């Protein structure tokens, strides 16, 4: 029994949901970083983006 | 594999958990891995207890995927599928990262 695992190069992944904008699948951090995306996102997509955020927002408070 | 009939996301094989060759199963609400041909998974974590992730990018010959749970446990899946390892890791990582918020429960 040995260990070939070292952990010398790992991208700290972040739980990021997918929010579609204009029918195009973008990530949450992607949609939030692009004001044009939310500006070209439909009410449904905006509400979806907002709702998806509330899910993560409800997982804070600490 | 749950009796509740969950939406299996991705079935990865040749997934070595600490030199243990098995498969990484991303299920609807839980990520479970099992070796070779097993019915009962060896490692079962729920997207609700997972805090964040860590993954070996393209600078790694060994395709690994670390899961940082809220419990204070981090498991690194060593994918060895010479043909899909990277993509299966990236896939799992993708699905993992995207599906996390669905069950994400900050218990730490």
């Amino acid at each position: 029994e040995e260990d070939e695992e070292e952990d010398d190069e790992f991208e700290e992944v972040a739980d990021d949901p997918i929010v579609m904008v204009a029918g195009r699948p973008f990530s949450y951090s992607e949609v939030s970083q692009r004001p044009e995306l939310v500006a070209q996102m439909t009410p449904e997509e905006k509400e979806a983006y907002i709702a998806m955020g509330q899910r993560m927002f409800e997982d804070l408070f600490e | 594999m749950a009796t509740s009939s969950e939406e299996v996301l991705l079935i990865v094989k040749k997934v070595r958990q600490k030199k243990q060759d098995g498969a990484l199963y991303l299920m609807a609400e839980r990520i479970a891995w099992a070796p070779e041909g097993k019915d009962r998974f060896t490692i079962s974590h729920m997207y609700a207890d997972i805090k964040c992730q860590k993954i070996s990018p393209e600078g790694k010959a060994k395709i690994q995927l670390q899961l940082v749970l809220h419990a204070g446990d981090t498991t690194n899946f060593h994918f060895s599928n010479e043909s899909t390892a990277v993509k299966e890791r990236d896939a799992v990582k993708d699905l993992l990262q995207q599906l996390l918020p669905k069950f994400k429960r900050k218990a730490n």
